[PDB]
């Protein structure tokens, strides 16, 4: 797996790899990776494909109840309900969350939880068994306040090169733009991001 | 175990083969892998065959209940969740591994769900031992805007790899067609590809070859007035 | 909080009564009248759908309800008692019966569960019987066709054919002249509606009567073909154009 | 404890019981009485692990003795075997289960027919002519094999069960210290203070 | 709090009676009457329904005679709902027994289980007793025919021949006065129905108005057989009998 | 240390025309040591039978318990369990104990008595249906039995002729297992009438 | 006499503690109406802040129990944000169960439930008010479901609820026995709305302010409530033909 | 009057009268005072006896090193009341190396007293106390009525005849405030404010019994021939 | 009748008397009042001096509740900490599992769906308190009050207690007044003056003035209590109004 979320100027973009692996077989080699909590509150997974689904689903249900009792949560409110499940849980879960939301008030925001179930916010995150042949790029390439187009390179280009030297990831690269103007989404197919 | 599942234009197609095995031997060579959650949402299991079957009939039973409840007919959605849910639960524990299908006023839907609890979409689908020999012949075959008889075509064949090719799979191919705004179509052993041949010889015997002790009629009986 | 209503709220009084009970069978009898009728090939049950505005859809209010696929039940009472028994019955012919044998129960047995529910609202701790008195009408391979009467007391009895409610006196006499061992479905439901037509004051039509039968298995009910033994439910409830056709012929 | 035997004749059963404790290194005891009465026709002799034996024997004889009180009646030897089963079949699923094999001796005074239970610590019920637990059975069953007749006497019960024990005392490594013979028959249980 | 509203269904009066208990007593005189009767070759269970109709389906019909086991039934007087608990919890009792001891459960046995549930709920709980009076007729290996009669106090005692229900006091002096030891179930067949109808409160006794049911050792051999009577059947025996 | 092969033994079924056989071997043992030659492992409850292979201990508890519940069913159904009704009986009893099972191998035979059809079933430990036409196989000698079944069994056999395929699918098939034999019996199973038959085999 | 205290029967079969829960119903003197459209279900209730010292944007009884989902109460806030509390608790819970989202006739049906319980069980007692769940269903369309006291509950063509509720009923069923139809034929739900307003001041014959009333509307994917200046561009509409 | 059954109901006016006769069991019992300075805080109590071959009942309990309280009403009460009090001391100490606040031992003396006049089933403690103590901001006084109302003073009384030592106590404020530094003239102010809610009866030596805490001074309790220098 | 004698029986009114009865212990407490500022809130509460024994600025009522809520009540004051008890058990599992503060009408729910389940039971008395509690959030300055029955509102100005009638009309002049609104200095002294005003009610005793605040300029949306010299000058202001 390899995902990503990059804050920019208009807000926040989250990617990924569509590979899932048992052993070397690709049992899923279009997975969908970006992960709707709330409106503009995105994630990406990485671990177990059943505790990250198991936890989104918490969540996504508790931020619905949340959103009819005191109307949109903050992307930090959202990441806490994250760290909560993978604090308190942490010796029966394998999982790695990057929460990726777009505020009005606050903008776009990126939190990593890593699998201890710690919190960290960060300008950028960066996670699964292919990140780690992209932080050298990733630390040389990244600015505050790029453009959507620039981050789109950005992402597009590092998730390029963990899905060449990772096994585990692969196929398409997926993108979920969040920003005041909505939610769009992206794919890259291989004969385009093989030949950056 | 070779299970597929197909999208095509107006449904979806399930199909699985008829072997169910204890380790080399064959405990049944016309087995009934397709299982049905509800009228028009039915799945195929692989790994523990109790644990399918008995998954399949628990939501099942608490799908018709929703349905009645509700006043509406089932979705594949709450099939998909409260299968994932309750798998989850019990950790991987319960080793069913499940293709689940089916129409609703939604639509079709074609998932996939491990025994873990983790869920997958797709638009063709392979699991079990066999499961390799059937998504080569889904990778070589399958397009998008497949019509029925293109599907049932292809999932069969995608059974059929794993039926000659897996040692896990053999005998029969059982489909289900799922067409919106139709019934579901049960098409119970589809193919029938490895009927045995003829025997050498009859080995029925001669009347009085076993050695006998005693006889005794079984008193099956209730106890018997007057 | 905790319920500290851990006492029985239906005792006996000094002439033997169980005032509660009898209460209940009181409002019972203040409720709409429904019946039920047996012939030789089906069962048919019958309500009025006494609609409380003309504004209010009384299709989406249900008086005559699946049980099971061979099982119905309608009632007289209260209302919100019967949909939560209908709730209870639905679910208890799953865990007491269907997850343990593979098949639906029989009528006798799943209106004794019903029954059992009935029974325990009269003695357990902090509750009130039951308002309603139903009418539960099945089909099973081994009993054939039966019609039963559940009272708020968890009594049951089977029936040739009854009435309940607020004219059932008249429509049990009606319904005693007119039944006998004889009867096909149609002949059922045709008496059914006669009898039906005494208790109720205004509007008399497909609309405002509800009618469901027990009767011949119905294969394009099913949802899915295939499976030879699987042959489609017995319980069908009647259109509204279904029974206008009949009261043509009435 | 070790060896357990028990032999149904003509009109009664005979259990044989070894008397040797042994803890590890030292034998501690060499006349320990490895039986219960149950019941005034039923006996019930036992071996298994240390403390579970007796705890097993003693909480069975109080539940046999509180039903014959309860119903002024003595239960069959087949209905104690059944609930001794029962008991067994329960604790091999329990958190820590009795390891206890028993052999239950009892004349049933309704049939007029002495019955031999061989029940093992799963809850393995089987009704013997002759039988044994451990090793016992591997020395003693070619014997009891060929001499056994369902119409020997008592006296010829105790000779071939002699020639078992001295089988035993011949090829066993152990030393069993001899054996207690009890026999159970219509007149009730009594032992046998000379073998 | 709660308190106000409970009515203290388990206490004394100050003559040492359990209200309840009495005012469910009460309740069991106004049902059905039931009739038990004991002879050297079987035993005899007669019950009257109360007041029928025609529509009334007869032959898939049971409120009076329940079957426990293969050996053991009960004749039923007061609240059926409130019998039919105790009826599946009894032979709940029966099974267990059997698996546990791989023999039939002795009626006795049984009758003081049930009883003893009864007692509870007189006791503690506070909730109300049971309105049930039951006749048990049953066989065993150790004394044969029994019958026995539990009340809503728990309490249960033994009998050559018994009533509960409606009319006990007539019904009893009449049992009293034609019972003999050395009877035989086709003369207490006879008993009961004469019984029955001389203390009913209907104009005429009828089959359709009737259960019945006999424990025979006429099962061929060494073995019993029950019989719950059909409405033919019940026809039949009151002809046989001449009261129809 | 196996549980479904400490004791021993097998339990065959199979179809035939308008009947079905049951057949088990007697052997009761404690591994290598023969404790009991007179062990059947063939229950009924009404009309229909049910065969149980594996831990010993087990098979008597679920005839005891089989017995219970077809008892309790006859009382509230006022009519004897059927062979497709009690199959799903044993497979929701050996599915609740999913996570600590009995170490069994049951095999169900009997003849609906409404239809008159011939059935069959078998189980693993918990309690998957395996509901085959021609014959159903279980025990230490599984694999035995499933070679003589295959070769020696045709369908539409007569009463008489199914009871010598039965036998000697049994027999031969236990004469090559060390935990199985020390007798057999066979039942001949027809709409109204049972026949049992003890065989003569080695009793070694 | 305490058959009237708790929900026991009467000697009449009744239940007294029921029927003075429906009398309670009736304690805040609001009327509110419901209404179809093509596409939308509007409800509307009259606003009544008769402290200054309050602030009128926290004065409400109609509530977002989903995103699909409103509700309208007609009883004492306390019951209602009780009740309104369960319902969110309820549909959230059923959407992370099921998957989908919880039908407006399926979640007044549970409250429905819920409510037959406390006329039943004697230590919990009944909720004083009438709950009116509206939404655009995605199978059955635009959907009124009314809850009450005694546990009952029915789907609504229209409906009408409070002191008022006769003359508003009434008036509702004589515009739809003229137009022979189960909703108001129009394309947009500011028209419907201003359906909703006209009819109510005709039938309590009433002059409204933006401040007098409160509007909820229910449309495909989303329930949401029109503010006072929302309202105002309603009424400027009526008082212009 | 129909109102009094138990302590969950209100009366139509808003009273709760199973607190307000659990108030009066307060009144009956015998007087003891309380009274503080800047530097020490000091308790007075008459113990009443049954007759005389009877001991006389002990009013004043120890809860810490620094804390403590005298009783008037039901001593069994006061008894389950001072042990939660001295778990709560101990949980302080133990858990946070803290020596527990006189005000925070108050409310937490409040809020057990106020679970036992909402409840069914309960009832509401039958006694008052008088809780003195020195921590971090000095000496302290307190006032608990099982009501809940606990209230921080310079001075006060309850029990019987307790109007004639307040009001004494209140004359005097302004001048055993300032009795800094000596325990002794302290006390003598509280054994003349508890004299002053006499009748027929003087205080003896068996009859008197005295507290007091301080600056450095642990909480000690004083009886018997202790108490015959302040007599 | 009879219906008066046990919690949550409906009267045939439709009316539950033992709420009503609580009610009447509330307006025989002392007055307590709020009042809304354009960046905050002020709470003000009349303490009866009922002996000279009674340590000066010791016997604190306004309670904090997290760091930013302040509550105020009459009535039975046990019961008032009770309730406030349970706020601050609400207001830190809502910090623990969303992180950031509780909201201040989302405080206001789960003091009101606490108060309305004491009125479900006859297991459990009502609460004999009206509090009037708020604070500053991320949306702005919040004040509420909250009966025995369960039922809120947010307010613009609130009293309870024996002189909440006159505090009312105090509360509504300022409201008329001040359209624009008011600073939160001036609601510290106009809060003062109504307590004063307020106090003739309970003019028998002599009284203690107890004030409170958050605000966003002023405590940095903290709640802290005014002392000193801030006290002395609103006590002041308040004592020259009153002559
Ligand atoms: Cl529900
Ligand atoms: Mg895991
Ligand atoms: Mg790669
Ligand atoms: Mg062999
Ligand atoms: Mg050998
Ligand atoms: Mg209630």
């Amino acid at each position: 797996t390899s995902i990503m979320a990059v804050t920019f100027k208009d807000g926040v973009i989250l990617g990924a790899d569509s590979r899932t692996t048992t052993g070397a077989y690709i049992a899923n080699r279009v997975t969908d990776k970006l992960t709707r909590v709330h409106d503009k509150i995105w994630c990406c997974r990485s671990g177990s494909a059943a505790d990250t689904q198991a936890i989104a689903d918490i969540v996504q249900y508790h931020l619905e109840l949340y959103t009819s009792q005191y109307g949109t949560p903050s992307t930090e409110t959202a990441a806490s309900v994250f760290k909560e499940l993978c604090y308190e849980n942490k010796d029966n879960l394998t999982a790695g969350i990057i929460v990726a939301g777009y505020d009005d008030k606050n903008k776009g925001e990126v939190y990593t939880i890593p699998l201890g179930g710690s919190v960290h916010k960060l300008p950028y995150a960066i996670a699964g068994s292919g990140s780690t042949f992209i932080y050298g790029y990733c630390d040389k390439n990244f600015r505050e306040n790029m453009s959507k187009e620039e981050t789109v390179d950005f992402i597009k280009h590092s998730l390029s090169q963990a899905i060449k030297w990772d096994g585990s990831s692969g196929g398409v690269i997926r993108m979920v733009v969040l920003t005041a103007a909505g939610v769009e989404r992206l794919i890259f197919y291989p004969d385009e991001y093989e030949q950056l | 175990t070779t299970i597929v599942g197909v999208k095509f234009n107006n449904g979806v197609v399930i199909a699985a083969d008829t072997r169910s095995t204890q380790g080399p031997i064959v405990a049944d060579k016309n087995c009934a892998k397709l299982h049905r959650i509800s009228p028009k949402i039915w799945c195929a299991g692989a790994g523990t065959a109790a644990d399918t079957e008995a998954v399949t009939q628990l939501i099942g039973s608490n799908i018709e209940l929703h349905s009645l409840y509700t006043s509406r007919e089932p979705r594949v959605v709450s099939a998909l969740q409260m299968l994932k849910q309750h798998l989850f639960k019990y950790q991987g524990h319960i080793g069913a591994y499940l293709i689940v299908a089916g129409v609703d006023p939604t639509g079709s839907h074609l998932f996939s769900i491990h025994a873990d609890g983790s869920t997958d979409v797709g638009y063709y689908l392979s699991l079990g031992s066999g499961s390799l020999a059937a998504m080569a012949v889904l990778e070589s075959h399958w397009k998008q805007d497949l019509t029925k008889e293109e599907a049932i075509k292809l999932a069969s064949d995608a059974i059929q790899a794993g039926i000659w090719n897996d040692l896990g799979s053999g005998s029969n191919v059982d489909v289900c067609v799922m067409e919106i705004g139709k019934d579901a179509e049960y098409l119970r052993n589809y193919l029938t590809p490895n009927v045995r041949e003829e025997k050498q010889k009859s080995y029925k015997f001669p009347r009085g070859t076993t050695a006998v002790l005693k006889e005794s009629i079984v008193n099956i009986c209730d106890i018997q007035e007057e | 909080m905790t319920d500290r209503y851990s006492f029985s709220l239906t005792t006996f009084s000094p002439s033997g009564k169980l005032g509660q009970i009898d209460y209940a069978l009181t409002a019972v009898k203040q409720g709409v009248t429904s019946l039920g009728i047996k012939a030789t090939n089906g069962v048919v049950i019958a309500t009025e759908k006494k609609s409380s505005s003309p504004l209010a859809m009384s299709e989406t209010l249900s008086k005559v309800s699946l049980l099971t696929p061979d099982i119905g039940a309608v009632y007289s009472g209260m209302g919100p008692d019967y949909r939560v028994l209908v709730d209870k019955s639905r679910k208890v012919a799953h865990t007491s019966y269907k997850r343990i044998y593979g098949e639906y129960p029989p009528t006798k047995l799943l209106v004794s569960e019903v029954a059992k529910i009935m029974q325990e609202a009269t003695q357990s701790g902090g509750v009130r019987p039951f308002g309603v008195s139903l009418l539960i009408a099945g089909h099973d391979e081994f009993n054939g066709f039966s019609l039963y009467q559940v009272d708020p007391s968890g009594s049951y009895f089977p029936w040739k054919a009854t009435a309940i409610g607020k004219g059932s006196v008249a429509a049990k006499t009606f319904l005693e002249k007119r039944w006998n061992d004889e009867l096909e479905l149609e002949d059922a439901i045709h008496i059914a509606l006669l009898t039906l037509k005494e208790s109720v004051e205004g509007e008399f039509n497909g609309d405002t009567i509800e009618l469901a039968i027990i009767g011949d298995e119905n294969p394009d009910l099913l949802g899915y073909t295939g499976i030879p033994t699987d042959k489609g439910p017995r319980f069908r409830k009647l259109t509204s154009q279904e029974i206008n056709d009949r009261l043509e012929a009435l | 404890m070790d060896i357990i035997l028990g032999i149904r004749v003509q009109d009664s059963v005979i259990l044989a019981s070894s008397k040797a404790v042994t803890r590890g290194i030292s034998v501690l005891k060499d006349s320990d009485d490895k039986t219960r009465q149950l019941s005034p026709h039923t006996l019930m002799s036992f071996a298994g692990e240390a403390g579970d034996t007796v705890q097993f024997a003693e909480y069975i004889q109080a539940n046999i003795q509180l039903y014959s009180i309860r119903e002024d009646y003595e239960l069959s030897p087949q209905a104690v075997s059944s609930f001794v089963r029962q008991e067994l079949a329960k604790s091999i699923r329990s958190r820590r289960p009795y390891q206890v094999n028993v052999l239950i001796g009892g004349y049933d005074k309704k049939k007029n027919k002495p019955e031999l239970y061989q029940i093992d610590y799963l809850g393995t019920k089987v009704e013997l002519p002759y039988g044994a637990h451990g090793y016992s059975g591997f020395y003693t069953f070619s014997l009891l094999d060929h001499h056994y007749r369902p119409d020997m006497t008592t006296e010829e019960g105790l000779d071939l069960l002699k020639l078992c024990v001295q089988e035993l005392e011949k090829r066993m490594p152990m030393d069993f210290k001899g054996v207690i013979v009890k026999i159970v028959d219509k007149d009730g249980i009594r032992q046998v203070d000379d073998f | 709090g709660s308190r106000r509203y409970d009515s203290r269904t388990t206490i004394f009066s100050p003559e040492g009676r359990l209200y309840q208990v009495e005012y469910a007593l009460e309740s069991i005189s106004h049902a059905g009457t039931a009739i038990g009767i004991m002879a050297s070759d079987g035993i005899v269970l007669a019950a009257e329904r109360k007041v029928t109709s025609t529509l009334l389906e007869q032959d898939t019909s049971t409120e009076k005679l329940y079957k426990l086991n293969d050996k053991i039934a009960v004749a039923v007087a007061g609240l059926t709902a409130d019998a039919e608990i105790l009826i599946n919890t009894a032979r709940i009792h029966a099974q267990n027994y059997l698996k546990t001891y791989n023999e039939d459960i002795p009626v006795e046995i049984l009758v003081r289980r049930l009883s003893d549930i009864k007692q509870g709920y007189t006791q503690h709980g506070g909730l109300r007793p049971f309105g049930v009076s039951f006749i048990y007729a049953g066989y065993d290996d150790r004394y044969g025919y029994q019958l026995y009669t539990s009340n809503p106090s728990g309490n249960y005692t033994g009998w050559k021949a018994i009533s509960v229900g409606a009319n006990t006091s007539a019904a009893q002096t009449l049992l009293q006065m034609d019972y003999k030891d050395d009877m035989k179930v086709d003369d207490a067949i006879e008993l009961a129905l004469k019984t029955l109808s001389k203390t009913t409160d209907s104009s005429a006794l009828t089959y359709d108005r009737l259960e019945f049911a006999t424990i025979r050792k006429g099962a061929n051999d060494g073995e019993v057989y029950q019989k719950i009577f059909k409405p033919q059947e019940i026809k039949d025996i009151l002809v046989k009998t001449g009261i129809t | 240390s196996d549980p479904s092969s400490i004791n021993g033994g097998i339990v065959v079924a199979m179809t035939g025309k308008d009947c079905v056989a049951i057949a088990c071997d007697l052997r009761l043992g404690s591994q290598s040591l023969g404790v009991s030659n007179k062990f059947e492992k063939i229950f009924h409850y009404g009309h229909v039978f049910l065969g149980i292979t594996g831990l010993a201990t087990d098979v008597t508890t679920l005839n005891e318990m089989f017995r219970y519940k077809t008892n309790l069913y006859k009382l509230k159904e006022e009519r004897a369990i059927e062979p497709e009704t009690f199959t799903q009986l044993v497979s929701s009893s050996l599915y609740e104990r999913r996570f600590g099972p009995y170490f069994v191998g049951p095999v169900v035979a009997g003849i609906n008595s409404k239809s008159g059809k011939p059935f069959i079933a078998g189980f693993d430990l918990i309690g998957c249906i395996d509901e085959a036409k021609d014959f159903i196989v279980s025990g230490t000698a599984s694999d035995q039995l499933f070679g003589m079944c295959e070769s020696l069994y045709e369908p539409n056999l007569e009463p008489e002729d199914l009871f010598e395929t039965i036998s000697q699918a049994l027999l031969n098939a236990a004469d090559r297992d060390a935990l199985s034999g020390w007798g057999a019996v066979v039942y001949i199973i027809k709409k109204d009438e049972v026949v049992k038959r003890y065989l003569k085999m080695r009793q070694d | 006499g305490y058959d009237r205290h708790i929900t026991i029967f009467s000697p009449e079969g009744r239940l007294y503690q029921v029927e003075y829960a429906f009398k309670a119903t009736n304690q805040t003197n609001i009327n509110s109406l419901a209404v179809r459209g093509k596409d939308c279900t509007v409800v509307i209730s009259q606003k009544k802040v008769p402290d200054k010292l309050l602030d009128p944007t926290t004065v409400s009884y109609i509530f977002c129990i989903s995103r699909t989902i409103g509700m309208v109460v007609n009883g004492p806030i306390p019951d209602a944000r009780n009740a309104a509390l369960r319902a969110k608790a309820e549909a959230a819970e059923f959407r992370y169960k099921y998957g989908y989202d919880m039908p407006c006739d399926v979640l007044a049906k549970r409250m429905a439930n819920l409510s037959q319980i406390y006329t039943q069980r004697a230590y919990m007692r009944p909720l004083g008010v009438i709950l009116t769940f509206v939404s655009v269903d995605e199978e059955l369309g635009p959907s009124i479901y009314k809850t009450d006291p005694a546990g009952y509950y029915v789907g609504y063509k229209a409906t009408a609820t409070g002191p008022k509720q006769q003359e508003i009923t009434t008036n509702l069923e004589n515009h739809f026995k003229k137009s022979k139809i189960d909703h108001i034929n129009e394309e947009s739900w500011e028209k419907v709305v201003e359906f909703a307003i006209t009819h109510m001041i005709d039938a309590l014959g009433t002059e409204f302010s933006k401040n007098d009333l409160e509007v909820g509307v229910a449309t495909k994917d989303k329930f949401f409530t029109l503010s006072a200046e929302n309202i105002e561009e309603r009424l400027v509409a009526i008082a212009e033909q | 009057n129909n109102y009094d059954g138990d302590t969950v109901t209100f009366s139509p006016t808003g009273r709760l009268f199973q607190v307000e006769y659990a108030l009066e069991a307060i009144k009956q019992g015998s007087v003891t005072v309380g009274l503080r300075s800047n530097t020490h805080a000091v308790l007075v109590a008459l113990k009443r006896n049954a007759d005389e071959l009877s001991s006389y009942q002990k009013k004043i309990i120890k809860c810490d090193e620094h804390m403590g309280l005298s009783l008037a009403g039901l001593a069994p009460d006061a008894r389950v009341l001072s042990n939660y009090l001295r778990q709560q001391c101990n949980y302080s100490s133990l858990v946070f190396n803290r020596k527990l606040a006189v005000e925070r031992a108050g409310h937490l003396l409040c809020d057990k007293a106020q679970k036992n006049t909402q409840s069914y089933g309960g009832r509401p403690y039958g006694v008052g106390l008088l809780i003195i103590g020195y921590d971090k901001s000095g000496a302290h006084l307190l006032e608990f009525q099982p009501s809940g109302n606990v209230t921080e003073l310079y001075g006060t009384a309850i029990g019987a005849r307790s109007q004639g030592a307040k009001t004494y106590l209140e004359r005097t404020l302004d001048t055993f405030i300032k009795i800094d530094g000596n325990p002794d003239e302290l006390i003598k102010a509280g054994v003349e404010a508890i004299s002053q809610s006499l009748r027929d009866e003087s205080l003896t030596v068996d009859n008197l019994s005295i507290a007091i805490v301080g600056k450095d001074t642990p909480f000690t309790i004083y009886d018997g021939e202790a108490v015959a220098k302040y007599i | 009748t009879g219906y008066d004698l046990s919690n949550s029986v409906f009267s045939p009114d439709g009316r539950n008397f033992q709420v009503e009865y609580a009610v009447k212990a509330v307006e025989n407490g002392t007055t307590s009042i709020g009042i809304k500022c354009n960046d905050g809130v002020v709470f003000a509460v009349e303490k009866l001096i009922t002996s000279k024994l009674l340590v000066p600025q010791k016997n604190v009522k306004i309670q904090v509740v997290d760091r930013h809520i302040g509550c105020v009540y009459s009535g039975l004051i046990p019961d008032g900490r009770h309730l406030v008890n349970r706020g601050r058990e609400e207001a830190a599992s809502f910090k623990k599992l969303y992180k950031t503060p509780i909201p201040i009408p989302a405080f206001a729910d789960r003091l009101g769906q606490y108060v309305q389940a004491h009125t479900l039971y006859n297991s459990v008395r009502p609460f004999g308190v009206s509090t009037i509690f708020g604070g500053v959030d991320k949306n702005g300055a919040h004040l509420y009050m909250l009966e025995p029955s369960g039922s809120y509102w947010g307010y613009k100005g609130a009293a309870t207690g024996k002189g909440r009638q006159s505090a009312k009309a105090e509360l509504e002049k300022l409201v008329d007044h001040h359209p624009e609104g008011l600073s939160a200095r001036e609601a510290v002294k106009q809060a003062a003056k109504i307590i004063y005003l307020a106090h003739e009610d309970n003019k028998e005793k002599d009284f203690e003035l107890e004030i409170s605040w958050c605000s966003l300029s002023e405590t940095n949306g903290l709640h802290k209590f005014v002392k000193g010299d801030l006290l002395q000058e609103a006590i002041d202001f308040a004592q020259k109004e009153i002559n």
